[PDB]
């Protein structure tokens, strides 16, 4: 406050006389439209999300190079001059477009999946890292990655810990918004993904949960539909038009990929292919030294004590154990869980709270 | 120039304004992507009003008139979808489509994905090498090549760099439409595209007009054939009036590129228009070999390695699928940390691939 | 509240490293009825075991007073664990003054990782040296010092080198007659310049004929056979250099010293145009023994550059202009009384056809940087306001704003000269140095006051340099410093433009980003033609040494300026110029393996982005052309045992496929296992206490 008013105030009190006069030209009646064809002659097309079509003039506001088709700008009501331009953001880029910062999950907090941890790093985090690894090869780092597995464990902690380390936002897609079963819509939205993080690429594109573009079918009926092979197969050219040191990846997630199609696929360019691995010893152990860091344990309670008897139960179902042995701590009112209550919560967690019994005479 | 401009809507623009909008929008009504008209009565000559929305369409009568420069009041005139009488000599062909179109004369493109081609290569010999370079021959001959040849085989794959290869011998224009880019917000942008690619292959003789991606247009579809609207539906009369009548069969050809014949038109596939059929195979073990030892001249290597071992291991694989033999080899390096790829890292890229997708 | 209200007003940061003092004195902090507070939780959680909980108590009060009753005897190591994840910090901001009772209790132990953390953010001169203090074995004494030269700041001048040098036989000191050469670029430069005569490639050198065509070959016969000694030329035919006058004399003799550089001696090779008849055939001599005795401060075996102190003050025109620059980069991180005595009457009086004081400015900065003196800045700030003698030009009264920037670091209570001469001229860059002042003055940075006064004056361009290193220990000010980065790149002056790519290029080998040089293209086209000038130098200085690469993005803002007039030609051939220093093969690293910026390193880029002027408009000598190679740090990694012997041991290679003593190479990372703080190029290595190895 105190340089500004030395600095910046007396900068616009001598165009106090003008800038302040100057700006009120416009008024407060104005539009907003999309930019189509851009000329020399200060006329151009404008078209409001009402389609009220118009062939209108060119006020002096900026040059026709920042005047980019299909760009939001700033325009008039009655006459629909173009007075200015403004920020694309309003264009209906992606249906569900969501920036999130700074994400919580992390390489450590996702417990034995180390083996898998330096293999997703040469794919994404090497080259936004480290790229002179792949530039002295001579070659180009995989952009896209294929992922396995079920929500939670390995289609979601997977996706969020890679994100922590690369200081990228996490940018999420729906894979089944992609298609809008209309003419258009599919490569209109494919092409506004990588216009958002292409720029300074500050973020990362991130897919998950793909039931519907995956499989197309041979029908627009039977689970497929005929604009995801349009969709799908103009997604390619992006793919390939997209190039960079590898600041922006593509993480899609998929049950099955026989469904889809080779021309998409395109080896080579998808180099990465995580298949969910079963947890080992050391995965629980992670897991449970951060709940028991603020949930106090017995003198009988142990590390090895846990581990003993398992199921080889994923990184979110040994959270789950924990909230059931402090469950049963506030049956007997205290916040002290003792070893009687994770006996009982085993038994509960793995049977009640998740039904398996595994079935056995070889299946 | 801050202050310079901001004035500039009380003085300058309000006559731009009155000549680029009132004049426009007189009586509730230069690239023209719109035209309307309300209650015009003007004395069969000239008469115009025409309102390019599909709501309350309008025709004209009363003879014939030929006015390409100024038809009525110039201003907001269009044709746009429906084509009415006498609104044909200004037709609205103006479009930013620059960016899909791409012509390159004389490819330098010879051998990267497509080594081992050769055996397409002689399927396209005689069809179209051979009368793109010595077009005589059919004069004695008794025949003439076919007029379209289309391509088959693996999606994404051979529909690119195979058909520049064949350009480079007969030394002709290749020029590729993106037939997913032909669908947009404008009706009739896939037919209007198909006029100018016949337009500059009459110019210059010995030209190879290729069409990417047909299956997004085809013969026809659902919002033509089936629907009201005409953009397909007129983007086959361009590839029969033109081609089949006007156009002679040696200079100008046409190629397409889809994944599956019966996407198209059947109308299309019968014979006098499109007869040659295609399919792109898979290299051999000389054909995948070539391609390897080319992308090691970009990708540090070992001096004493073996790219026919490396070809030998894996079976009949796509162009993208060989060149991920090459990329996946620097990775298996970083985790031996080496600059270069040695023999054992392309032996395990190769189990890679057979063991990853098994198809 | 106690504290807080006295820590507003005071004379240093928080945290003492005196234990029996009750803090009585002066302004109060820990009452007389705290005496049992103190003693009041140590019995309990030692015979318990409760260091877990025990720490966090001392985190909630804040009380330095208690570290050194809780820490007696039995085991340290475990005490030591507990403040790595707890003490640092705690709550949502970050108090790092507790160290400062640590230095005392584990003056003896320490830690490997709050070794680290001492060498950082506050950075006392003490905190530095602690490294040497816990470890009483001169084998682990020896790795520490070869990243003592690359380090420098806190520990120059004579205080250390040049006395201790010698050898010494006790406990925490142990700096033996091998560190003083082998640790700094003194010998090894020598094995260097050595490795260059077998290594030397087609030269293009001649005599020609006429002088005008010599002057012209003068500047690539000094940058062609840099680093390497040539005796051909000089002895014989003295044709190229006898038949130059004036500036061309110079300029000749200059190309001499940057053939003899890094030498053992770097005099001596002058002296037979010492003297001869003229001072313009002398004044080219001090000029390449400056240039020669790069690298080398207090010399080798001798301190041969002190004598140099009675050929600085000249009333001969051509010898003061070189004597200034020359000696002015010799005499860098050693402080002398005469040298400076001799240069008071030059920068005050501004005498331009005698005393040429024009870069007599810039040498005050360069020489004593990383020094203590009070009375540099006393004896300038009464000719600063005044102007006495015939002191005139007010550009270089400015330049004595800029010589002061550097000469307050590190001196205290002395600041207080610098705040003087703010409020008599007003300078765009001197508004915010009354602020940056505070870091050396308080012996640190991130006080509440100090984080305050910073965001009055952002909501100018030199406020970024102390909101830097508060950003990297402060992670609640560095999000809303982020923000304001992006508003203050738009300024008058290129200061604030210039200096973010150059903090960007540092560190774009570790996280390279290209948003930065996005913003450039503002930076080539301001109003006039010279605003260019320096925008094509600018970017082809952080790029020196890189074809493309991460710099892709880089080459669209030259990419504006190709061919225009034949002044042009020499706007654009500047960063291809750049492109080739080093003979072509060259790599810069302003930086070290201690995590911190080598602010000597710093101070002559900054001396040459004022300096550089026969290069830019305005030619005034031809002897600036030579100032390149005064930043040119010597590229080599040398091969050491256990016990730090110059002996060839097999380990994995730098970057020169036999790593040796003297070998050049750089940029090599080290898995291996170290004795105590693990850096990468020079490295002792050891061996686990199963067997004995070199590896």
């Amino acid at each position: 406050f105190v340089s500004n008013s030395e600095i910046l105030k007396p900068f616009e009190k001598k165009q106090e006389e003008e800038k302040k006069q100057l700006e009120e030209i416009r008024g407060n009646p104005l539009s907003i439209g999309t930019l189509e064809e851009i000329i020399d002659d200060d006329h151009a097309i404008v078209t409001s999300p009402t389609m009220p079509d118009y062939y209108v003039s060119i006020l002096s506001f900026v040059d026709k190079e920042l005047l980019e088709p299909g760009c939001s700008v700033l325009l008039h009501h009655k006459t629909m001059s173009i007075v200015g331009v403004l920020q694309d953001d309003a264009d209906p880029m992606v249906s569900v477009m969501k920036m999130d910062k700074s994400p919580t999950e992390s390489y450590s907090d996702i417990g034995g999946l180390e083996s898998q941890i330096q293999e997703i790093k040469e794919s994404v985090e090497l080259p936004l890292t480290h790229p002179e690894l792949y530039e002295e090869m001579g070659i180009k780092p995989p952009k896209g990655v294929i992922l396995y597995g079920a929500p939670g464990t390995g289609k979601t902690l997977l996706a969020k810990a890679v994100a922590n380390q690369t200081s990228a936002t996490f940018l999420r897609i729906v894979g089944s918004e992609l298609i809008q079963k209309y003419l258009g819509d599919g490569p209109r939205l494919c092409r506004q993904i990588f216009k958002v993080a292409g720029e300074n690429a500050p973020s990362i594109v991130f897919i998950d949960e793909i039931d519907a573009i995956g499989t197309k079918r041979y029908d627009s009926n039977s689970g497929g539909e005929r604009e995801i092979q349009r969709t799908m197969l103009e997604l390619l050219n992006q793919l390939d038009g997209f190039d960079d040191r590898g600041d922006v990846k593509v993480i899609m997630a998929t049950n099955k990929i026989e469904t889809l199609d080779p021309a998409l696929i395109r080896p080579g360019r998808i180099d990465r292919k995580i298949l969910f691995e079963n947890p080992d010893l050391s995965t629980k152990k992670k897991i449970l030294g951060i709940h028991t860091s603020k949930m106090n344990l017995s003198e009988d309670v142990n590390l090895e004590t846990l581990v003993t008897t398992k199921d080889d139960l994923s990184g979110a179902d040994i959270q789950a154990m924990c909230t059931e042995a402090g469950l049963l701590a506030l049956r007997e009112r205290r916040m002290q869980v003792t070893a009687e209550d994770f006996k009982q919560a085993k038994e509960r967690v793995m049977k009640n709270k998740v039904e398996e019994n595994l079935e056995g005479l070889y299946l | 120039l801050k202050q310079t401009e901001n004035d500039l809507k009380d003085i300058e623009a309000r006559i731009k304004e009155k000549a680029g909008v009132k004049e426009s929008d007189t009586g509730l009504a230069h690239p023209l992507q719109v035209a309307r008209c309300t209650k015009i009565i003007k004395g069969e000559d000239a008469k115009y009003v025409i309102n390019l929305k599909q709501i309350a369409k309008f025709v004209v009568g009363l003879g014939e008139r030929v006015s390409p420069t100024d038809i009525e009041e110039g201003m907001r005139v269009g044709v746009d979808r429906s084509k009415y009488n006498i609104e044909l000599p200004l037709p609205p062909r103006i479009d930013p489509s620059v960016t899909m179109m791409t012509v390159e004369e004389k490819p330098d493109v010879t051998y990267s994905d497509v080594g081992g081609c050769k055996d397409q290569i002689e399927k396209l010999r005689e069809v179209v090498e051979l009368p793109l370079l010595s077009p005589e021959r059919f004069a004695t001959l008794g025949i003439d090549p076919p007029k379209g040849i289309l391509l088959y085989g693996p999606p994404g794959t051979g529909k690119t760099l195979c058909a520049r290869a064949v350009a480079n011998r007969t030394d002709a224009t290749f020029i590729r439409v993106i037939g997913s880019e032909l669908v947009q917000k404008y009706v009739g942008e896939g037919a209007r595209m198909v006029r100018e690619l016949f337009e500059m292959a009459r110019t210059k003789k010995a030209c190879i007009i290729f069409f990417d991606e047909i299956d997004a247009v085809g013969g026809a579809r659902f919002d033509d054939g089936a629907g009201g609207d005409n953009e397909v539906q007129r983007t086959m009369l361009e590839l029969i009036t033109q081609l089949d009548g006007f156009d002679p069969r040696g200079n100008i050809k046409v190629m397409f590129a889809t994944n599956r014949p019966n996407t198209l038109d059947p109308a299309l596939l019968r014979p006098g228009r499109i007869d040659r059929k295609v399919e792109f195979s898979l290299p051999d073990l000389e054909g995948r070999a070539n391609i390897f030892r080319i992308h090691s001249k970009s990708m540090s290597v070992e001096r004493g390695i073996r790219w026919e071992l490396i070809s030998r291991l894996c079976p009949n694989s796509t162009g993208a699928e060989l060149r991920s033999v090459c990329t996946e080899a620097g990775m298996f390096a970083i985790r031996a940390r080496r600059k270069v790829a040695t023999e054992k890292d392309f032996l395990k890229a190769v189990d890679k691939v057979i063991s990853g997708y098994k198809k | 509240d106690q504290v807080e209200k006295d820590a507003e007003d005071e004379t240093s940061s928080d945290g003492s490293k005196s234990d029996g003092s009750a803090a009585t004195s002066g302004f109060e902090f820990s009452k007389e009825d705290t005496l049992r507070l103190c003693l009041d939780i140590v019995p309990y959680f030692l015979k318990h075991n409760g260091e877990e909980d025990a720490v966090d108590l001392l985190l909630e009060i804040e009380s330095i007073d208690k570290l050194p009753q809780f820490v007696d005897e039995n085991t340290f190591q475990r005490v030591c664990q507990y403040m790595v994840a707890c003490v640092p910090l705690l709550p949502p901001p970050e108090d790092v003054a507790f160290l400062k009772t640590a230095y005392s209790i584990y003056l003896s132990q320490n830690e490997l990782t709050d070794a680290i953390a001492l060498a950082v953010r506050l950075g006392e001169e003490d905190m530095i040296r602690s490294v040497f203090d816990a470890t009483s074995d001169p084998v682990m004494h020896k790795q520490l010092a070869y990243i003592l030269a690359a380090q420098k700041t806190s520990f120059e001048y004579e205080g250390v080198q040049d006395i201790i040098g010698n050898g010494k036989l006790s406990e925490h000191f142990l700096y033996l007659a091998k560190e003083l050469n082998l640790t700094g670029p003194k010998v090894p430069e020598d094995i260097y310049k050595s490795h260059l005569d077998n290594s030397k490639s087609v030269f293009s050198s001649a005599g020609l004929d006429s002088a005008q065509q010599n002057l012209a070959s003068s500047f690539v016969n000094g940058f062609l056979n840099l680093g390497y000694c040539n005796d051909k030329l000089i002895v014989d035919n003295d044709n190229w250099v006898y038949k130059t006058k004036g500036d061309g004399m110079t300029s000749a003799v200059a190309s001499i010293g940057s053939i003899y550089q890094w030498n053992l001696d770097g005099l001596q090779q002058l002296d037979k145009y010492l003297y001869v008849d003229e001072p313009e055939v002398k004044a080219g001599a001090l000029l390449g023994i400056g240039i020669s005795a790069s690298g080398v401060h207090d010399g080798e075996v001798e301190p041969a550059l002190l004598l140099l102190q009675d050929y600085v003050t000249n009333p001969d025109t051509k010898i003061s202009s070189a004597a200034i620059l020359g000696l002015g980069i010799a005499f860098a991180g050693s402080k002398n009384d005469e040298v400076l005595g001799l240069l008071l009457p030059i920068a005050a009086s501004t005498d331009l056809p005698i005393e040429t004081a024009a870069m007599a400015s810039l040498a005050l900065a360069h020489v004593f940087v990383g020094t203590c003196n009070g009375d540099i800045t006393t004896s300038i700030m009464d000719n600063f306001l005044e102007r006495t003698a015939i002191e005139l030009k007010t550009d270089w009264v400015r330049f004595l704003a800029l010589a002061l920037g550097i000469l307050y670091m590190g001196q205290g209570e002395q600041v207080d000269d610098v705040l003087e001469t703010i409020s008599a001229i007003e300078h765009p860059m001197t508004s915010a140095i009354e602020v940056l002042v505070g870091s050396c003055a308080y012996t640190g940075t991130g006080d509440v006051l100090l984080i305050q006064d910073l965001l009055h004056r952002l909501t100018l361009a030199y406020a970024v340099l102390g909101i830097a290193l508060i950003a990297l220990g402060e992670d609640i000010g560095k999000e809303m410093s982020l923000r304001h980065f992006g508003h203050l790149m738009h300024y008058g002056n290129e200061h604030i433009r210039r200096m973010v790519p150059l903090a960007m290029g540092i560190v774009s080998v570790s996280d390279p980003q290209m948003k930065v040089f996005d913003t450039l293209t503002r930076f080539s086209h301001d109003a006039d033609l010279e605003v260019s000038m320096n925008s094509i130098f600018a970017m082809g200085l952080c790029g020196a040494g890189t074809n493309n690469a991460r710099l892709a993005q880089l080459l669209r803002q030259l990419a504006s300026y190709y061919s225009r007039e034949q002044d042009a030609l020499f706007i654009t051939r500047l960063a291809q110029g750049l492109l080739h220093l080093g003979k072509g093969t060259m790599t810069m690293d302003v930086f070290n393996d201690a995590h911190v910026l080598n602010k000597v390193t710093l101070a002559s880029i900054l001396t040459t982005a004022v300096g550089l002027v026969s290069p830019s408009f305005m030619l005034k000598h031809h002897q600036l052309f030579y100032m390149l190679n005064a930043g040119i740090r010597p590229k080599f990694i040398l091969a050491l045992n256990d016990e730090g012997e110059p002996i060839k041991v097999n380990v994995r290679v730098g970057q020169p496929v036999l790593l040796n003593h003297g070998e050049r190479a750089e940029l090599e990372t080290d898995e291996y296992i170290s004795y105590t703080s693990h850096i990468e190029g020079v490295v002792i290595l050891k061996k686990n206490p199963d067997y004995r190895e070199e590896e």
